[PDB]
RNA sequence: AGUGGGUAAGAGC
């Protein structure tokens, strides 16, 4: 069922742990697409 | 046996050859010469 | 950032408390359940 | 010297008690779960 | 005479100390007139087990020791060995130290 | 406690030191009403039939029967005292009274490893035997 | 700071 499931992609790339990255590469990757989005640490105009 | 009274002038620490032992000298009445 | 290439932010980690708990209830059943056990394995469990 | 006092006022009936049932002619002498069963 | 009482009771309390010590009739534990325990000689270890008293017994003699300490101080002083500032000093150094 | 046999005076406990010849004599000396007697009480109890083989399990009431006080230091509020051949036998809990189990042990099975460690060293004709399980330290964490 | 948790058992003289 897994190889299936890996064969066609039934799981999208949100659902984890995926057989790529340790936990703490999860969380590194977290932290670094939090940092990444198109200003994300704006709060002029009050955006939270 | 159960249920049979002690012999009159029988001391139970005797009788068997049993001997007693002192762990120390806090527990247990004074030794009395 | 991936445009930038800056330090747009700064990530501080920590051991969460629940790790903590479950590494302490570890070694509490390894040094509990020691009673008739070889020095050796204990040592290797403490150490894995 | 005070100090001590107050201290002895309050020592003196551990060893009063201990040397009482120490010198007499009889000596005397984890079960909160296995307490009601 | 209060130094006749201190010194009385000095002797008393050895003497029921040595008393204590002398229980199961092991008499290898000398209690020398200062309130100092000691075995009288290399006890072997079956003795030395046999010979343990508890932490009240050891309390008791070293109260023991410091009424007699303060006691030989006033006995000192009567003697003339120290005088009056001196028997002062020394009361305050065995209850300071 | 109430299930197991009681001995009621001093030669009653001879009788029954003297009657084994095969079997360890397991007394445990103390007051019915005291907790930690009724922990060994319910421990022995649990495992009176088990070791029947090779022991055999008798109650005395120190207060009817102070005629061991003296000479056994029956002062503890619960002591295991065990016998083979009418010779008592000393055991190497750890405690550093080799003498007596003069506490409760919950475990049935450190009581059944302890009576059969002592069946082995005292049918051996030795004395005093090593128990299996250490008890300087109550392992608690 | 501190006591311990350090008793080999056995044979009769």
């Amino acid at each position: 069922l897994w190889y299936e499931a890996d064969k066609r992609r039934l799981f999208p790339p949100w659902i984890k742990p995926a057989d790529t990255e340790p936990p703490p590469l999860l969380v590194y990757k977290w932290c670094q697409g939090i940092n990444n989005l198109q200003d994300v640490w704006e709060t002029s105009e009050g955006e939270c | 046996f159960l249920g049979m009274p002690a012999p009159l002038g029988y001391v139970p620490g005797l009788g068997r050859g049993a001997t007693g032992f002192t762990t120390r000298s806090d527990i247990g009445p004074a030794r009395d010469a | 950032n991936e445009v930038t290439k800056e330090r747009t932010a700064q990530c501080f980690l920590r051991v969460d408390d629940e790790s903590m708990q479950r590494f302490h209830n570890r070694v509490r059943q390894i040094l509990m359940a020691s009673g008739s056990t070889t020095f050796t394995k204990i040592v290797n469990k403490w150490n894995t | 010297w005070r100090v001590w006092l107050f201290f002895m006022r309050g020592i003196t009936p551990l060893l009063e008690r201990w040397l009482g049932n120490l010198l007499a002619r009889q000596f005397e002498g984890q079960r909160v779960e296995s307490h009601f069963d | 005479d209060w130094v006749e009482v201190g010194l009385q009771v000095c002797r008393q309390g050895y003497n029921m100390l040595n008393l204590l010590i002398h229980r199961k009739n092991l008499n290898y534990l000398h209690l020398d007139y200062n309130f100092n325990l000691k075995p009288v000689k290399t006890l072997t270890t079956k003795e030395r087990k046999k010979s343990r008293f508890g932490n009240a017994f050891h309390l008791c003699r070293e109260v023991l020791r410091l009424t007699k300490l303060v006691v030989d101080s006033h006995v000192q002083y009567r003697l003339g060995n120290v005088d009056a500032f001196q028997l002062a000093d020394g009361l305050q150094y065995i209850f300071a130290h | 406690s109430y299930m197991l046999p009681h001995l009621h005076n001093g030669w009653q406990v001879d009788q029954a030191i003297l009657s084994e010849e095969d079997r360890v004599v397991v007394i445990r000396f103390g007051h019915d009403w005291d907790p930690t007697c009724m922990k060994m009480d319910e421990v022995l109890y649990s495992i009176a039939e088990k070791v029947k083989n090779f022991a055999v399990i008798y109650l005395v009431d120190i207060t009817e029967v102070p005629d061991f006080n003296k000479m056994y230091e029956l002062y503890d509020p619960c002591t295991v005292m065990f016998f083979f051949r009418n010779k008592h036998i000393m055991i190497d809990l750890g405690t550093g009274n080799n003498n007596k189990i003069n506490w409760a042990m919950e475990d049935k099975q450190e009581m059944v490893d302890i009576i059969e460690t002592v069946y082995r060293g005292a049918r051996k004709g030795r004395g005093l035997v090593v128990s299996p399980k250490d008890y300087s330290t109550k392992y608690r964490y």
